[PDB]
């Protein structure tokens, strides 16, 4: 997915 | 964050390189010390959820606690969905009644978060609400990480009274015990866990000694 | 970046000496840590592609990863060219329908990037689009550089549970596994790779123990 | 803090990341040194009670003294309630006659603290009043923490006169003795606690020697 | 309660 | 640099104490590292030649390279004189058609450099042109100072592949080889100068392996 | 060429 | 300090966290070095007495010298009272003819200090006058603390001439000898206290050798 | 320095705490290195003589060189008095034709220095003129302090050519030899003072070898 | 009194 | 005199 | 001459 645990 | 422009309009200004960084450091140097919660609130006062997220994200360690915060954020958001009535669909001209994915800062953009925040009909503090949910997750982490417990914070034979006390009151904050129970611990557990010689000095004072009285009395004992 | 002036016009303001530098450091000190991606986005919020390039350029090391980013940027740009129809030629008065060399920030100037960005007809976020392509290259690098793998992140006999967990969740982010597979690893691989004594403590809890529950339960085990 | 906007309106601007932090450090590095009180006042000049609280809160240590400050704040607030007449209830249009929970910064919001502060009828310095109550708690702490006492600050055989004096005048400030008693100590206890050879040098000068006279005379003695 | 000794 | 004022006028604002200094440091700490060229451009974006000179001047070391830059600046300036037609003399009211001593920043003042820059007839980027001539001198210096050569950058038996690669791509930039020759070196010299075991891993992949492919494949070899 | 991997 | 607002009004802006602190450091690191006086004046240019006080107060050490400054401030204030005629009482509408307790910054507020400063009738520089009185107290302290005396500053056999001179001219400033006597010391005591070999080099030059001449001549002697 | 206000008026803004300090450091860390002169000019661009003085004053060491600067400032000022005609006395309404005590920054105030600077009749750059006189005194000091001489800067047997050259060109600047003589030294003394093996490499090149040519040729010799 | 040697 | 070598 | 390699 992403390296953004919080947000989009 | 948000700034205003000629005509009464609002825009997304960015968060700063010295605040993201200071939050990263307060979280690391203090290791989710109780103070992390107001250090976060102050660094994020006037902010929007998008930046509150980016700040928390930039932190690259203590990622076990950042997940506890994320589980707490999803729980508070599920309650906002549960309590709110999700009214009849609104036109494209109007913006979606803010939902929990939107305030938590995921599904929504930054321009829709500001719009609601400065919406004439009902300015909604999406930034403050998401931040509050976090203080809960951060507070749980302070407690999860608390090195000791107030009951086990006891004066050491050569440890001074004030140092023992500093630890006791700090733990009282982090353990976040109910305020009525905090008054009992301060007036009882502290005469109880203190060295006997210093304990007798406080007992010699009488009943309900104030801290100024106790801290002064056991100075040099 | 961009700032506005009397009359509704826009201009190129420069990027700052404290942001280029903080990006250089976030990339080096953290060595393309997962956090480099939001550290970059925040430092570049309100920026144009010209500066996003200069920031990435100033970095003088980890030039193997900066090339991986450059290969990813050229690939995303070739898709924008492939999907867009390159319509009939427009007059000199009008600016070229932005192309991939232009957004990637090479063929175009900075005044044409801003023009499109604040173009009344179709304001285009050339700055945000190029930055997104980069987060992909940076994310690939985080993963390429990840020191370990989540499957091999296992509690050491004297290592504590929380430290083992911090590594596990950090790797889950950097490896960027699909979210559904992240739920399986967190609820299974973590009871599996943990010491047996602590593993039994989590097993004693029951099924689907929350992290707050597991982190509290194996405290002191 | 507070800033003004077009139309004569006022708003809550936030406190800054460099002031909260400098206060935290002044309180820690100096360990509630006497200077903490003006270091606090200056860092909080133009502030509102909400931020004065957040600053004091961010401090995560010396939590025994922060409680002494909190007991002093609740006492000064109980006097404001005791002296004020709590007049007949006012309409919703009007804001509550400020009370002690409100100025101390707890029960009230930040927008009601500013409102009163810039209220045309009676602008009230809620920020300054709460800050003053704190200088009292901080001053009590300086004294509670004072390492020595002015009576026991005495010139050591090889210690120089000026160093002995620096300690004596510093303690005179922190002990916060009455000004008339400060004149007696400076003119008597200082010839008294000084080495005999240097004491005779001051005595050789005559009566009521000024400090410039005494500090110059015992230079090299 | 909270980790806010002062305020709300 | 330059700032604008009421009435549409322009003025010389000064360069800042944090930019002159950061340039001095980028030139020294990095020792004319390739990154010095964009570090310079960014620190000088919106500047005039007068300050571009003062920045370069403040540097007090590596004065051999600052002379190479000065010889390159005088050469580019002699070409501007050679190509431009030095038209018929203009009146005092009009400013001298800018010449090379003027753009290089010597013969001319700062108010005439700005005048040309914001001259309605032909705004001339005297600041950008002189800065470009410098990037050439700085680039020559990067190469003159380059510690090694890409052909001699070879994987050491215990050196890892990525570190060998970081050096190879960094040198490719600094040596500033033509882009077509850069593609040949990356796809040939890098399988060639690498350890044999790692070289066979890249060979096992096949032909034209991408860097992500090669960097992943020789991980742990 | 140049020491600018990204851009012109 | 003071800032102006729409309508021609003036207000009290606060002093800054970086100036109070830099003054504290200049006073401590330099230990009331002669430079403390202009370091203070510059840090306080545009300030009001209230802040000049807070700066001096924040300093928590060298409290013997801060008292010498306070005795000097009370003396200069008693002269302002002695020379001024304390005219007939003025109405409440008008502000009290400024007195010495008021300028010294004690009896008066900050809004009355600014009022006088920007009073149309007679703008009074209460900030500059109090600051001048302090430069006198600070200057006395520089001298009281001066480690040596110019007469005893003599070239050591292996000490170089320039170092001996640096000390001599520095002491000449701090001792604050009259300018006519400074010319005698520079032209006589400096040939006199210097090593004999270097003294003969200066004597070989002739009479009234300039410092450039003397410093160049004894270079390597 | 100076700032402008509504109505076309000018005022004295103060110099900053980061510029006085950076000048102090450039003068000390570099010990009047040649770069001190442009470091000073840039830090003082837009300044008035009053602050140029305060900056130079705050420096508390190298007071032998600060006196050389003061002797040079008094000499340049005596020439301005000697060349100017001191015309017939002007009315009080008009300000004194600026004299040398006034520009040097002593006899005059700061409001009269600004007045002349923005005087409609003849705006006079009192700030720039005094600053230029100083660059002369500072330049003399650079040379007085220069550790070596260009003639004695010679390549050491194991010292590399570039390092020997860096010293040679640096000294050429500080010694401030005439430009025609600088061309002779660079093309002759540098083949002459270099090691013989490296000297032969430069000789093998031919006549008038450029520095890029010489620096490249003796690389590794 | 106070920890304010100067002022009120 | 003063500790101001330059100025008044 | 001067300690200004670049400029006037
Ligand atoms: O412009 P920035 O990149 O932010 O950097 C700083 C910072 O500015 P901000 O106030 O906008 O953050 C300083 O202010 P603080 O952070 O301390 O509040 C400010 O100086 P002050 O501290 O005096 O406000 C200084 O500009 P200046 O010194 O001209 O006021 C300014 O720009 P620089 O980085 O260029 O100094
Ligand atoms: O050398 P710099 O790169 O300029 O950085 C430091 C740093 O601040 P910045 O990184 O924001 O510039 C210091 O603060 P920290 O980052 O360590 O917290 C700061 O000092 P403080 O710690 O007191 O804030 C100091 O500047 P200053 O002492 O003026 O505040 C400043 O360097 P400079 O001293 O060269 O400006």
């Amino acid at each position: 997915s992403g390296v953004f645990t919080f947000g989009a | 964050p948000v700034q205003q422009t000629g005509g009464g309009n609002y825009i997304h200004v960015p968060l700063s390189p010295r605040t993201l960084n200071a939050w990263v450091k307060l979280v690391e140097d203090k290791k989710f010390g109780a103070e992390v919660v107001p250090g976060f609130q102050a660094l994020s006062e006037g902010c929007t959820p998008y930046d509150i997220n980016q700040m928390l994200n930039c932190v690259g360690d203590h990622q076990a606690a950042m997940q506890i915060i994320r589980e707490i954020i999803n729980d508070e958001a599920a309650d906002w969905d549960a309590q709110h009535p999700i009214p009849g669909p609104l036109p494209a001209g109007q913006l979606r009644d803010p939902r929990g994915s939107d305030i938590a800062g995921t599904t929504s953009t930054v321009e829709e978060q500001i719009q609601w925040m400065y919406r004439p009909q009902n300015p909604v503090p999406v930034g403050n609400i998401y931040r509050r949910w976090i203080q809960i997750g951060l507070q749980k982490c302070v407690r999860m990480y608390n090195p000791t417990n107030i009951l086990d914070v006891k004066q050491g034979p050569k440890e001074p009274f004030q140092s023992y006390v500093d630890r006791f009151y700090k733990s009282l904050r982090a353990e976040q015990t109910d305020p009525a129970v905090k008054n009992w611990m301060t007036q009882t557990l502290l005469i109880q866990n203190a060295n006997p010689d210093c304990k007798l000095v406080l007992k010699g004072l009488g009943m309900n000694p104030t801290l100024e009285e106790m801290l002064t009395a056991c100075q040099g004992v």
